[PDB]
């Protein structure tokens, strides 16, 4: 039996407190107006094991304790640990552990098992999740932590379902860790009648869901339905104005996303310069390059607390996402009275006679106080730096030149007389000094990125994958939705000719073996809502362009769509335009006014029945 | 206000040598790194190789790795290019850019390009 669930089956998605909020969230959940199954008690069932795909919804409006059981497993023998949910009056517990459950799943002691096994984390949560009326409970698990829910409600007079919404309060969720693919439910029986089993399925779209001060939730939309809540959900709002709008490819959802970043796991010695026995002095410093590794960005603060660590450019919490090619890295040690003249842009003695950053580096410096790692009582003149130089340089052009300052009027070379000093100007570091004077040693890590394949990226794992189906991918930063195709291209195009003022990533490099990772649309078709606005009524209309009133089917995949909206894209009805093709209007001969501009001329309304109406703009 | 001007260029023959040259005036940039392009008819551009302005590092592309060299030389900062064993789909428009490392994919200048047919 097929019946239809109109706006209802809504849970919490996060366990947080956000009031008068317009939260998208992307999580499983139930299509309204979608199909499910209803099924009878006869006196031994009405329908076999249902797959357990991502979720399951219960209603029930029964009482006197017919249904109250629920039983999850994948195979129920020789297999990962099973729920049960076993809801009693004198012991109610929820005993989650590896039983026998049987093909019968009668409940009425316990003849739904055979014997137990090895078992794991037990609730031993008394409040029973019990409460006509009629209740309904979601099911879910993700990341090992199985999510319960409960909404018993008093229900109108007899029917199927009733209207109106529902939001099912968050119930104590409990950690489990296990996979359930087979569901099915517990029946009491007294002689050994009938009950209501109505079983839906969740599936993981997009949901938009609003809040409210008091702390509950007023109404929520589907944005996987019609193009009216289809479109609603693309201007994050519960109400639209007359005219036509743009979608947000929210038709056809990412099932799955791919990440595929690294594909080495030897780790990087990066610290090795960190914690250098002898270190360098600014007059002559050494930059280590650093290529094909694995950056681990976590433990760098794992040392003693540093300072001034700011990170120009990047995000200094954001930084295991990025990826890069080569990692450079210069350390050298300065005086306490420049721990904040190093930075970009900063002007000074070591900004013009010493190393300076470009007006660009996505690199960061990193200082910390070593006063009492260098410093000697008679004086430690073995670190120096330059500051006796001809003129100003330029980043990147580390000079050794051990000659005499020779800027002066006369060449003194060697007798050192007026306008004549030492380059290396030696000043010395000593214990009993002031903070001022202390030494810092400095690190200025420079990430080069260029156009070539990922070499040492973050240390994220890897997905696997997926082709020929919708997903999302993020292999190199380039987050997107599409489908990944293997075309005929023998190189890869560097989008790069006109600048990519406004263009899309055709395709990806793929960082695993050599392949061509062409970048294709899900399901675009130019579509376009035309809303009157919820305030009159509920009709809606779409427009495609690019079309001949024919293609438009096999270009949106009809096919993959549900079944509320396969009747807006077929071929009744329809009128060929010069911008595309308009479904879902009658093409009046004549017109009076232009109110809602379709394209090209065309001008549609809104009159008696109420319905859209298709006409030119005349003047 | 800079430029990069190239030379060198005509027919060829399979398996030959042709040196490709890339100068510049107003360029005194160290960090920024160079790189070099080719436009085949049908196809738009692809990358050839490219060296980078930090320190030595060159890297090539997935057909012509062990094929061609380059050479940047900071003396009278010109680069040049040796392409050896030329194939047959080398006959192509060659355009030497410059970019800086940090920032965006795109290049900030191009060039003139010279037409390498290879018979």
């Amino acid at each position: 039996s097929y019946t239809n669930s109109f706006t209802r089956g809504v849970y919490y998605p996060d366990k947080v407190f956000r009031s008068s909020v317009l939260h998208s969230t992307q999580d499983l959940f139930l299509p309204f107006f979608s199909n499910v199954t209803w099924f009878h008690a006869i006196h031994r069932f009405d329908n076999p094991v249902l797959p357990f795909n991502d979720g399951v919804y219960f209603a029930s409006t029964e009482k006197s304790n017919i249904i109250r059981g629920w039983i999850f497993g994948t195979t129920l023998d020789s297999k990962t640990q099973s729920l049960l949910i076993v809801n009693n009056a004198t012991n109610v517990v929820i005993k989650v552990c590896e039983f026998q459950f049987c093909n019968d799943p009668f409940l009425d002691e316990f003849r739904v098992y055979s014997s137990a096994n090895n078992c794991t984390f037990e609730y031993v949560s008394q409040p029973f999740l019990m409460d006509k009326n009629l209740r309904e409970f979601v099911f879910k698990n993700i990341d090992g932590y199985f999510k319960i829910y409960s909404k018993h409600t008093p229900i109108n007079l007899e029917r199927d379902l009733p209207q109106g919404f529902s939001a099912l309060e968050p119930l104590v969720d409990l950690p489990i860790g296990i996979n359930i693919t087979r569901f099915q439910t517990l029946l009491a029986l007294h002689r050994s009648g009938a009950a209501a089993y109505y079983v839906g399925y969740l599936q993981p779209r997009t949901f938009l869901l609003k809040y409210n001060e008091n702390g509950t939730i007023t109404d929520a939309v589907d944005c996987a339905l019609d193009p009216l809540s289809e479109t609603k959900c693309t201007l994050k709002s519960f109400t639209v104005e007359k005219g036509i709008y743009q979608t947000s490819n929210f038709r056809v959802q990412p099932t799955e996303s791919i990440v595929r970043f690294p594909n080495i796991t030897n780790l990087c010695p990066f610290h090795e310069v960190f914690n250098a026995t002898t270190f360098a002095s600014v007059y002559a410093w050494n930059r280590k390059r650093i290529s094909n590794c694995v950056a681990d960005y976590s433990v760098i603060y794992n040392f003693a607390p540093f300072f001034a660590f700011k990170c120009y450019g990047v995000s200094p919490t954001k930084l295991n996402d990025l990826c890069f090619t080569n990692v450079y890295a210069d350390s050298f040690v300065i005086r306490g009275n420049e721990v904040s003249q190093i930075a970009p842009g900063q002007t000074g003695n070591i900004a013009d006679y010493n190393y300076k950053l470009p007006d660009d580096f996505t690199g960061c410096v990193i200082a910390w106080n070593s006063n009492k790692l260098d410093s000697k009582p008679s004086g430690n003149y073995n670190y120096l730096y330059r500051l006796f130089r001809k003129s100003k340089l330029k980043p990147f052009e580390r000079d050794i030149s051990t000659e005499i300052y020779q800027a002066g009027n006369k060449p003194c070379n060697g007798v050192a007389g007026s306008n004549c000093y030492s380059p290396l100007q030696s000043y010395g570091f000593r214990p009993t000094y002031g903070v001022g004077h202390q030494p810092y040693r400095v690190v200025v890590l420079s990430f080069e990125l260029l156009h070539a394949p990922a070499t040492v990226c973050g240390p994220k794992k890897s997905t696997n994958l997926v082709k020929n189906k919708c997903v999302n991918f993020n292999f190199n930063g380039l987050t997107g939705t599409g489908v990944l195709t293997e075309s005929n291209k023998k190189f890869l195009p560097f989008q790069q000719f006109g600048r990519d003022i406004a263009d899309t990533t055709d395709a990806v490099r793929d960082p695993q073996t050599l392949e061509i990772l062409d970048i294709t649309p899900c399901s675009f078709g130019g579509v376009s809502v035309i809303t009157p606005g919820t305030n009159t009524s509920n009709q809606v209309a779409v427009l495609y362009q690019g079309v001949n009133c024919t293609e438009v089917p096999v270009a949106i995949h009809a096919d993959q769509l549900t079944p509320t909206w396969r009747v807006y894209s077929t071929g009744s009805n329809v009128f060929q335009t010069r911008a595309g093709c308009l479904i879902g209007a009658e093409y009046v001969n004549n017109s009076y006014e232009c109110d809602i501009p379709i394209g090209a001329g065309i001008c549609a309304s809104y009159q008696t029945s109420q319905s859209i109406i298709a006409y030119t703009m005349s003047l | 206000e800079v430029q990069l001007v190239e030379s060198g260029g005509g027919l060829v023959q399979p398996g030959g040598s042709l040196r490709l040259s890339c100068a510049a005036s107003d360029f005194y940039f160290d960090y920024y790194e160079m790189s070099w392009v080719r436009q085949a008819p049908g196809q738009g551009l692809e990358w050839v190789s490219t060296i980078s302005g930090l320190g030595g590092a060159t890297y090539y592309a997935d057909s012509v790795k062990g094929r061609f060299t380059i050479s940047r030389d900071n003396s009278k900062n010109t680069l040049y290019l040796q392409m050896n064993s030329l194939r047959a789909e080398d006959t192509a428009l060659y355009y030497c850019a410059t970019r800086s490392p940090f920032g965006d994919y795109a290049f900030s200048y191009w060039g003139q390009g010279t037409l390498v047919t290879v018979s």
